RNA sequence: GCUGACGACCAUAGCACGAUGGCACCACCUGAUCCCUUCCCGAACUCAGAAGUGAAACAUCGUCGCGCCAAUGGUAGUGUGGUUUCGACCAUGUGAGAGUAGGUCAUCGUCAGCU
RNA sequence: CGAAAGCUAUUUAGGUAGCGCCUCGGACGAAUACCAUUGGGGGUAGAGCACUGUUUCGGCACCGAUGCAAACUCCGAAUACCGAUGAGUAAUAUCCGGGAGACACACGGCGGGUGCUAACGUCCGUCGUGGAGAGGGAAACAACCCAGACCGCCAGCUAAGGCCCCAAAUUCCUAGUUAAGUGGGAAACGAGGUGGGAAGGCAUAGACAGCUAGGAGGUUGGCUUAGAAGCAGCCAUCCUUUAAAGAAAGCGUAAUAGCUCACUAGUCGAGUCGGCCUGCGCGGAAGAUGUAACGG
RNA sequence: CCUCCUAAAGAGUAACGGAGGAGUACGAAGGUGCGCUCAGAACGGUCGGAAAUCGUUCAUAGAGUAUAAAGGCAAAAGCG
RNA sequence: CGCUCAACGGAUAAAAGGUACUCUGGGGAUAACAGGCUGAUACCGCCCAAGAGUUCAUAUCGACGGCGGUGUUUGGCACC
């Protein structure tokens, strides 16, 4: 469960997700690389399963690499309450994803391993995801 | 330390380039004293007086009879090119002695301030 | 030299600026033609009606 | 380590010019460096990805064929689309 | 979860007030500001308030001069 | 040719490294009687002076090590009209930031002095 | 001729008052609007870590790579706003006075806060429409699109939208795609639908499929385990006979055993195999009066 | 009532929207003239340390500005 | 000079409650029932497969996660 140890404030605005991923659409650390196509909110709870289902697949084989952190807040209102009479808590966190983003990066191991591992993170993830190899430029 | 003096002379001089009148700068040396007149504008020397004048080169330059004598000739030089109200400009160096000595004989022999 | 501008579409919906552009141009109505002469300062009023409007 | 390239114009220049250029399967590229002035050219998007697919041709000598003149160039940087991944721009520096 | 935070200030109109190349009569405010974010040149006063007001008749005009690239607001006779 | 004062400009003018400069000028430097200084101290400031040195500082020269400046092209955004799957796209006008090639060890003004 | 549902204040919130908006009379006359050129300041979109934070990895708080932010900014537009000059067009702008009405707004875009980037939800800014506006289109449908009705004509041209019949106009022409009535609701995902595109692997030294024969020994590789023999799991994955055969890609056994596969040789004879991108299609796809998700 | 954001780079702009302060103080904490430059880090030094004061080297503000925040501040608006 | 006239443009120098015993003028400008919009929540289904199932993911069940349908619970709005 992902999460910023402090923040300099407790609640963030929605915000507006819209453009191309022109940072971080290069891998760098990993020779692997998983990619999302379609924006979207990444959860916490999304990154910690997709990082369990990696983590089994490898069985220590290899090194994983995170590309994203859910540090903005979402805040979320309780039930049978009426609209307005201020903003909710943090409920959970998210983090903001746009097109060719990269999600996770390996290294280390076989490619075929790596696609299968990358195959089950995908699908616990909400994105669709295509498999990028490395390139130097 | 010239830094310095020139840290504590910046508020005169601006305030004097504010006022927009004709400036009286002295910049004296253990061995020699300048004075000179600087327009509004601050960036033409009309009237100028040293130790280094041929009149007082050959004597006893760096004294308070020296700066005496300077600001009386640069006093006649701007009667002659035709200042008659002057900012005195200390340039950070302390109202006395030398200094004093050419603001006094300046101040004197035709100018004032 | 002078040019001739038609209205080829209405002007009533437009925005403030464009409204006064067709009023600058002359057009009172669609498919009315009017005569101006040919400067800079019309041009670019007719630049700035261009979808709405045609030049002959 | 050869490429053939088309001179791009001044009006297949600027974005929409670009957009059309892309349409039309062309990659613009600028050739600089050297001792002239740039040169702005179109490589065919296949040859283009044919010849990335090669990995020394981003470390070696390359032989830019502009329909005529000949150019000795390197390729310095390569823009890619950020999500697709297909090349969208180059850059090309003159060698000595 | 209350959190009471709703207050607010009345607005303060700050800005500059007369831009570049416009004809200024002595006395006209010009910049309305909190700090010297401009400061005054040839031909412009300050106020306690920072304020940047003509001192004489000309036409305003806005630089950026001096060592800090401080920017400057002057009135040139003209 | 060089030095000093006051300015223009405020890093392509800076930093860093090395070299040259003492006939003028500048700086150190000698002394604290006198003017004037220290919440103590001649450090600074101030006065009276040239025995000594360009050591430090200062000025000039050289470089690309840093800093700074910086294209062309492309991309992003964007006013107007239209379309849209609401992400965007088309026509037109505009056009960054970052990065790359590259550039830089400033350019001038008034006055005075030695040569 | 012609609004407003706005600001401010209010024992005020569905009232009232000042201003903004309408009308009439007078004064004034280009001082107003548009467009071209041009002088200005900005900190928004975008972008970025140089400050305030926050994040990952590696090296050793600091360095190098790597992301993020309404209350971060080393940067930074397009617009908009304030001015100057100059044409043309225009029932302009400004001031004084008489008379109001209005201070419940709504929807559709765009920039947002809130909400669940839910609501024909709520609050702002801004543009269009209705309000106060007919007409044609969207089947019916204030707010969407085209367009602004002075009256009359059994005249013509067009806008949006359309041309097989209801129903006015093409069963029009060219080139292709779909076989799902997709068109004419619905996603993650799945598949051997179909068309096209840029390249690849193999191939008459016989390519893919099919069929026949083999597919082995050290050896049950070592560890672990009750068992662990290619096939629970961990660490190797070496050698030999070879034409080839994996310390094994599956089924199977408590473990064996057993059946396959990869691979090789033989038969056959000509094209064949697997990835990527793009267009249109398929499943995923269940509700209550009656077809009922093209108006028919 | 004041500061920041919302606020869409002139001004203005709402929500029972997101965050914090105010209902004072000073005859000096004002004026003028003059003079001065902070926080930190490292090194050395009796008690004495992580950190007291003293000395040295860097240090455009990483300090201070009576007070919340924004802007500003070297001619300091900071300190005598 | 005297107001925490702080409801801060300050109604009087001077002021709290009950009503199911009640009553009048209005509102669907505004709530409870129902209908409408929405679908957070709820119900159902599907995707992945860590596992449980003596062995064995998929006979049967489906952790961490993802995507849909219904209007069908608890809700939101206040359109009749």
């Amino acid at each position: 469960m992902l999460q910023p140890k402090r923040t300099k404030f407790r609640k963030m605005h929605k915000g507006r997700n819209t453009g191309l991923a022109h940072r971080g659409s290069t891998v760098a650390f990993g020779q692997f690389g998983l990619k999302s196509l379609t924006r979207g909110r990444m959860t916490a709870r999304q990154i910690e399963a997709a990082r369990r289902t990696i983590t089994r697949k490898i069985k220590r084989g290899g090194k994983i690499w995170i590309r994203v952190f859910p540090d903005k807040p979402i805040s979320n209102k309780p039930l049978e309450v009426r609209m307005g009479k201020g903003k909710g808590p943090v409920e959970y966190w998210v983090c903001e994803i746009k097109p060719g983003k990269m999600l996770y990066e390996l290294e280390g191991i076989s490619e075929e391993l790596a696609r299968e591992a990358l195959t089950l993170a995908a699908a616990k993830l909400p994105f669709k995801t295509t498999i990028v190899k490395r390139t130097i430029m | 330390k010239k830094a310095a003096r020139l840290r504590r002379a910046k508020k005169t001089r601006a305030h004097i380039r504010f006022l927009g009148v004709y400036r009286l700068t002295v910049n004296r040396t253990p061995k020699h004293i300048y004075a000179q007149i600087i327009s509004p504008n601050g960036g033409e020397v009309i009237a100028q007086a040293s130790t280094l004048d041929g009149s007082l080169r050959s004597g006893a330059t760096g004294n308070a009879d020296a700066a005496t004598s300077v600001g009386q000739l640069i006093a006649e030089r701007a009667k002659a090119a035709g200042i008659t109200k002057v900012a005195f400009d200390r340039s950070g160096f302390k109202y006395h002695g030398r200094v004093k000595a050419l603001a006094e004989a300046a101040r004197e022999n035709g100018l004032e301030f | 030299k002078t040019m001739k501008v038609t209205q080829l579409k209405s002007g009533a919906h437009r925005l403030k600026s464009h409204k006064a552009s067709l009023k600058g141009l002359g057009l009172r109505r669609i498919n009315h033609s009017v005569v101006v002469e040919d400067t800079p300062s019309t041009r670019g009023m007719v630049n700035r009606v261009n979808y709405l409007v045609k030049v002959e | 380590f050869a490429l053939n390239a088309v001179d791009r114009s001044a009006e297949l220049q600027g974005k929409g010019a670009s957009r059309r250029l892309r349409k039309q399967n062309l990659v613009p590229a600028i050739i600089y460096g050297g001792n002239e002035e740039p040169a702005s050219i179109s490589i065919k998007i296949n040859e283009l990805v044919k010849a990335l697919e090669f990995e020394a041709f981003f470390s070696h000598i390359l032989t830019i064929t502009v329909d005529g003149v000949e150019e000795q160039a390197v390729i310095k940087a390569l823009q890619r689309h950020p999500a697709k991944g297909f090349p969208m721009h180059a850059d090309f520096q003159r060698i000595v | 979860g209350s959190s009471r935070n709703g207050r607010d200030s009345n607005p303060k109109m700050l800005g500059v007030k007369i831009f570049g190349g416009q004809a200024i009569v002595a006395g006209n405010i010009i910049v309305r500001q909190r700090g010297t974010e401009f400061h005054a040149g040839a031909g412009v006063g300050m106020g306690r308030d920072h304020t940047l007001f003509a001192l004489n008749d000309g036409v305003v005009k806005f630089a950026t001069k001096g060592k800090f690239n401080r920017r400057y607001v002057m009135v040139e006779e003209a």
